[PDB]
């Protein structure tokens, strides 16, 4: 029970799911065809949550693939794990969003949304009990910006109780791959702050850093760039899919963490990370997995916890392990970094211990962090917005789609409303 | 002819019950299949064929841990009409366990009680293994106890609970659980029982020679306590103390019903020698602060009442000299206006082992426990000073003043032990 | 019914205790496993099963030498709650053993005393095997003895100690240990015992035919002394002298409590013949200056009191003629105003051997020992004349005048024996 429906969008977020469902394939023994080959019977006991068991020894990914041009759908279906999906669910347009938020939200967003909302309805009717919806997209492109954000407001009109999480990549701090990355951020900020229950936020540059600092890689591909988020997403629900000594799921992570509904923008953390040969010369145990999390460099969002204040801390472990080896490590590290936290929460460290490791190393941990460090990135992004707005450039596209300045201004004000509230609890102690 | 049923609420209580009924089957020689190759009506009942079933009800709002019994080694022991599962958990939300989901499957679990209450005739106590950590183990706990005093009223209701730790604390809204659950368990429960996780660790670390304990081993310590409380019903000693007497002995005033459990002697296998474990030796180790399972120093208050449940091999005159020592000390001191402060219970049955000569369970209703509430009131104030996490309980249908109504309710609870402490 | 517990402080005392309890197990036939294939309550206690444990507490601030017992041949004999280790040593710093580290684990060792004092009822003496060389054997020694006179006060406290040598001296700040420890062991210890390393060598060289001794063999000489002091409690002779009497016999004034031990006869295996070892033959060898274990010439002062503890095969009339010889000599002379200066003790048990007929332990509280303090005062002056090594004791929290307060304290100690020497 408590099955989960998967929605994709954009062009970056599809290739992540093109790697993420490969992760879920070997976390359940799923072949590239769709049949079953696993040996551990703990997989089949909760197989239903990410897969419909179709007729005749089949398993299909309960996932909704959405694009606006036939290129990326062709690349998925031709490469690995493309025939595993259902051909009914390759629901995609023909135009391409043109790297415009307004094309993905107003003109071309209204076309394909009806084809999606039946498929959302067909899966939600078919599911016995529904847990929540998940979305993987961009905040820099066109299809990831407008099309995904247009869906979630229609879903909040449908379901009040169902949770919602977007693994949305933050627009980049210093490198500028997108020319109009403020215009794909700020118009996407307003949709995320209203009706997204929890929201995952990953910087681009720290993902380049973690693939270069700890691992010391020379030619990092997107098969190894985007792979770290694929293990990250699996560690969020790894206590759902298998029993544990202390289980967890998506509702336990929500109500523990989010202190007020406008403050729900989180940061990940994963451990352990080695090189190809520099992997045994380290005591890869709980205290090494302890101190690998809490440093500044492990955060996939490029932010310094020293230049900010936390609010809550979640931690999800994998593999069999003891407890006082964990618990004292999950207690003492709050005291060495004492002033970095905030006063008004006793024991803000949420612990979660599954009993199944990844297919690989013996123990693993997934960190879910929340701090006031992220608002300092938005002041750059609000500066990046206003630098392209104090001359009022790039308006005739949105004017051609039809939009006043006030929709730009209030969303920038609502971006500043995020500024006025993460600073508010940071100023408090 | 005498019975005592058991209920398990929440995920933490089920893993307690997984080791408890593991122990009970090893007591009376029961297999996991309900099979054995006399008077045990308290925890079992006989079928038409030669099979015995446990008097246990397992409730959960999430289907996870009950499948661990429905597929585990102890699978064939349980009636499948007892194994009750939900669909969506309260998920560390007390308002979900009390209003949202628990209101739906409340009809099934209460109906299973009277189906057990047919064959019971000497109904002498209830067992509710509920934690205060998880929302399901707390939110269902308040809804369950309201109907039973409407159902029975006169019958005994006992709660072998788990106290939330002052330092090693897992979840976030665990301070929110205790203040809300206070009005139920002070108005329904005849004698609640607090056990902290934190004191168990050093008992595992020092006294049990394993610095890194497992939750499978944490349940083994409490499961020995629950058996020796029932050591008078299930067997025959020279001084059998039944469960009607404990709530009449240990309770001087009907609000004060919070003792603490203390199992002793707690030794390791290699330290089974280098000792002799006489009845005067081990009872001084009972009043040692580092042997109890509640993080409260007993020399920070006074004892209102004390109970001692012996088993194994015990002569009362040899215990008579042992009790005469403890009254003739000074660092151990009682409430002075209660000079008769001992309840002794002897059973001639050895403490069984789960994969020694004698054992002691100590039950001391004291004023040392009253500081633990003040350590948890200090947690609850600041998280409510910000009005943090109000939009989840109000988000699941709860009054804001219902916190405030229960806020002063702890102050009336706390002033009880302060008033009894002075003369 | 009568007991005498033992404590071992510092590294030098542990290696003494390694040979002592080696000897005691060979006395009563005890194995290293506490097993034997009547009245021995003084050094042992019986478990519930047929195993006996030693009444010994091993303290150390460094974890080295206790692991040599925890992994050695005598491993299974000791209760692991007795084997107490530290982490960082005092490391030949008296201020570290007295202020820095020893203040932390002082709670554990003192708690083990009352855990032993339960089964003890005839508590008649304490044993503290402490050296003055190492900082741990001296710094913990002062902290330990302060609480016991607060604990007991009336009970006996004996210290079989090791005197620092005037010539063969290993460490550097060994003169700093003795002046600082003086105020404790003169105000707590009922009867301290000095043994020098230096006199043992020529006894090993000449009388034991091995010119190059080992520290394993140095402990064998003192371990025979400690047994024959307890030869009246552990057995039955015609004249059993218990440990309450020695502190009343040998002490004319309650500050003077420094006798010296003398074991005799000390022979080799090849020299076991060419002799007959009568009771008059061997007692003249007791008063020989080269047979004692303290580098002090007995013909440089006068005897205040003398004690003789016989064992083996002894007739008192044959000893009566032997004692009549020693009073009727001239080079051996007493304090004249004490004409009754003998304490005789006979046990009908042979001196056991560790891998003869009779043996004598001589305890002579004399004025010949008072020159040894003056030989050590001469060491302490010049190292304090430079104010050398002040920045370690003050570097570990100690008053400079606390040296000076203890400086005149030896002068009041030294003028005692000078005053008693004249009539
Ligand atoms: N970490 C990654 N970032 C990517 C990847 N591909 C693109 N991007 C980033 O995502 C942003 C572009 O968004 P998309 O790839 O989703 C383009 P989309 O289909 O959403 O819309 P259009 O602009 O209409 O094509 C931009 O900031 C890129 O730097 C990728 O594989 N990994
Ligand atoms: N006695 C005991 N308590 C445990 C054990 N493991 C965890 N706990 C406690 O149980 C608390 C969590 O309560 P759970 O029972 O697991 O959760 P729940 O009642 O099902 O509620 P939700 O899962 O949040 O809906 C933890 O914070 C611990 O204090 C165990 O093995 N034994
Ligand atoms: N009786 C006896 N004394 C010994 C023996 N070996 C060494 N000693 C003496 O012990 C002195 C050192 O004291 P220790 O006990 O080893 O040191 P400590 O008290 O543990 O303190 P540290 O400085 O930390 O080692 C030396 O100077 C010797 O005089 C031995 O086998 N027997
Ligand atoms: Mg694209
Ligand atoms: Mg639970
Ligand atoms: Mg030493």
């Amino acid at each position: 029970m408590r099955e989960i429906v998967h929605i994709q969008a954009g062009q970056c977020g599809n290739q992540i799911g093109a790697k993420f469902w490969e992760v879920i394939s070997d976390e359940h023994g799923i072949d590239p065809t769709g049949s079953y080959h696993g040996d551990s019977d703990l997989q089949l006991e909760r197989i239903n949550v990410y897969y419909n068991e179709a007729a005749g020894n089949k398993y299909v990914p309960r996932a909704i693939l959405v694009d606006l041009e036939p290129g990326t759908m062709d690349s998925v279906r031709s490469g690995p794990f493309g025939q595993i999906f259902r051909p009914d669910n390759f629901v995609f347009g023909q135009s391409g969003a043109g790297n415009n938020w307004a094309k993905g939200h107003y003109t071309e967003g209204a076309e394909l949304v009806d084809s999606v909302l039946d498929v959302v309805r067909k899966e939600s009717e078919s599911c016995d009990c529904l847990q929540g919806f998940q979305l993987t997209h961009s905040l820099g492109g066109g299809t990831g910006s407008g099309m995904g954000t247009l869906l979630i407001s229609k879903i909040r009109e449908e379901y009040p109780d169902r949770i919602m999480n977007t693994f949305s990549v933050v627009p980049s701090p210093k490198v500028s791959d997108t020319v109009v990355e403020p215009y794909n951020a700020t118009l996407s900020v307003h949709q995320l702050v209203e009706n997204t229950d929890e929201t995952y936020c990953i910087d681009n540059e720290a993902l380049y850093d973690i693939c270069f600092r700890t691992l010391k890689l020379t030619t990092p591909t997107y098969g190894d760039l985007n792979h770290l988020v694929s293990a990250t997403m699996s560690g969020v629900t790894t206590c759902l899919r298998f029993p544990g000594q202390l289980n967890a799921d998506l509702r336990k992570l929500a109500v523990n963490m989010v202190p007020f509904p406008r403050l729900h923008f989180f940061m990940p953390g994963f451990a352990p990370l080695t090189s190809r040969g520099s992997q045994q010369y380290r005591a890869l145990t709980v205290p090494e997995l302890t101190q690998q999390m809490f440093d500044a460099k492990n955060m996939m969002a490029a932010c310094d916890p020293r230049h900010g204040r936390y609010l809550t801390v979640a931690a999800v472990f994998r593999g069999r392990m003891s407890m006082k080896e964990v618990d004292e490590q999950m207690l003492n590290v709050q005291n060495k970094n004492s002033s970095y936290f905030v006063e008004w929460i006793p024991n803000n460290v949420k612990t979660a211990v599954c009993d199944i490791p990844p297919r690989g190393l013996k123990m693993s941990a997934t960190f879910i962090g929340n701090s006031t460090a992220i608002q300092e990135l938005f002041k750059r992004i609000s500066e990046q917005f206003t630098a392209m707005f104090r001359r009022k450039a790039f308006l005739h596209w949105y004017t051609g789609e039809g939009m006043d300045e006030m929709e730009f201004t209030e969303a920038e004000s609502n971006m500043n409303d995020l500024v006025s509230e993460y600073q508010q609890y940071q100023d408090a102690t | 002819m005498r019975e005592c049923i058991s209920i398990h609420v929440g995920q933490a209580g089920v893993q307690i019950g997984n080791a408890c009924w593991e122990l009970y089957c090893l007591e009376h020689g029961i297999q996991p299949d309900g099979q054995m190759p006399d008077s045990f009506n308290t925890f079992f009942s006989e079928t038409g064929a030669g099979k015995h079933v446990p008097r246990a009800v397992f409730v959960d709002l999430e289907p996870t841990v009950i499948d661990e019994v429905r597929t585990g080694t102890y699978r064939q022991l349980f009636h499948p009409e007892q194994l009750i599962t939900g669909k969506e958990d309260a998920a560390n939300n007390y308002a979900r366990g009390h209003y949202t989901i628990g209101k739906e499957i409340i009809d099934l679990v209460l109906d299973r009680i009277r189906k057990l209450a047919d064959q019971c005739t000497g109904l002498q106590g209830f067992l509710v293994f509920h934690s205060f950590g998880g929302g399901t183990g707390s939110g269902f706990t308040s809804l369950l106890m309201e109907r039973l005093s409407v159902d029975y009223g006169k019958k005994s209701k006992l709660e072998f609970s788990i106290y939330p730790a002052p330092q090693v604390s897992t979840a976030v809204v665990e301070p929110y659980n205790s203040i809300l659950t206070t009005h139920t368990t002070l108005e329904h429960s005849d004698c609640a029982f607090m056990v902290d996780n934190e004191a168990i660790y050093d008992i595992c670390r020092r006294n049990l020679d394993i610095e890194r304990p497992t939750y499978t081993n944490l349940n083994r310590l409490i499961s020995q306590i629950v058996s020796s409380i029932t050591a008078s019903l299930r067997f025959d000693g020279a001084l059998n103390v039944d469960l009607t007497e404990f709530q009449t002995n240990l309770v001087p005033y009907p609000r004060i019903h919070f003792p603490l459990a203390t199992y002793a002697p707690v030794i390791s296998a290699e330290k089974a020698y280098h000792e002799q474990l006489s009845v005067a030796e081990i009872t001084n180790a009972c009043f040692e602060p580092a042997n109890q399972m509640v993080k409260c120093d007993p020399r920070h208050g006074k004892y209102m009442a004390c109970c001692l449940l012996y088993r194994g091999d015990v002569v009362p005159k040899d215990v008579n000299a042992a009790i005469a020592t403890i009254k003739t000390k000074r660092s151990i001191q009682f409430v002075d206006w209660c000079p008769t402060g001992f309840k002794v219970g002897i059973n001639y049955q050895p403490p069984t082992v789960v994969p020694v000569q004698r054992a002691v369970c100590m039950l001391s209703n004291t004023t040392a426990i009253a500081e633990a509430w003040a350590r948890l009131d200090h947690k609850f104030d600041l998280m409510y000073a910000k009005r943090a996490f109000v939009h989840w309980y109000v988000g699941e249908g709860m009054e804001e003043g219902e916190f405030s109504e229960a806020r002063e309710d702890m102050a009336a609870l706390e002033k009880d032990y302060e008033e009894v402490g002075v003369d």
